[PDB]
């Protein structure tokens, strides 16, 4: 896989890996999520990304707590650029591209 | 909670007992709260 995701934990260290190795990740409570989290203040869908030939686009579906990236809310869609890392209240995902 | 049931917005509530909660936990956090659905 060329986009690999790193887990951070809430003390700040990173830990386990996500390669996005499918086209589609989803971040949520949703058990059909990619990546699942078991808190109650997550939405079903949170977070969705759609990996196309020509980029990695980022779409925020959490219409309660919205998707933060490089510590700024993404209301509407954005590119997602190699060093760009998404923010979940208290968790990040940092992207790496290749 | 069910994956199914309200979604209440983040409050400073809710990030003050995380801070907490790591506080009170330890390296112990190797099993946070995130599940991979695909293998890594």
């Amino acid at each position: 896989p060329t986009r690999r995701l790193v887990t951070i934990k809430r003390s700040g260290v990173d830990g386990p890996h996500f390669p996005l190795s499918l086209s589609t990740c989803l971040f949520g409570r949703g058990i059909e999520c990619d990546i699942r989290i078991q808190l109650p203040v997550v939405s079903k869908q949170h977070c969705k990304i759609e990996i196309h030939e020509q980029e990695a686009i980022l779409h925020n579906f959490s219409s309660t707590n919205p998707t933060q990236v490089n510590g700024s809310v993404i209301d509407e869609p954005v590119r997602l650029k190699h060093g760009d890392v998404i923010t979940i209240i208290d968790r990040s995902f940092r992207y790496e591209n290749e | 909670v069910d994956s199914q049931g309200p979604t209440p917005v983040c409050t400073p509530t809710f990030l003050e007992r995380r801070k907490s909660q790591v506080a009170e936990l330890n390296d112990d956090d190797k099993d946070d709260e995130i599940v991979f659905k695909q293998p890594i």
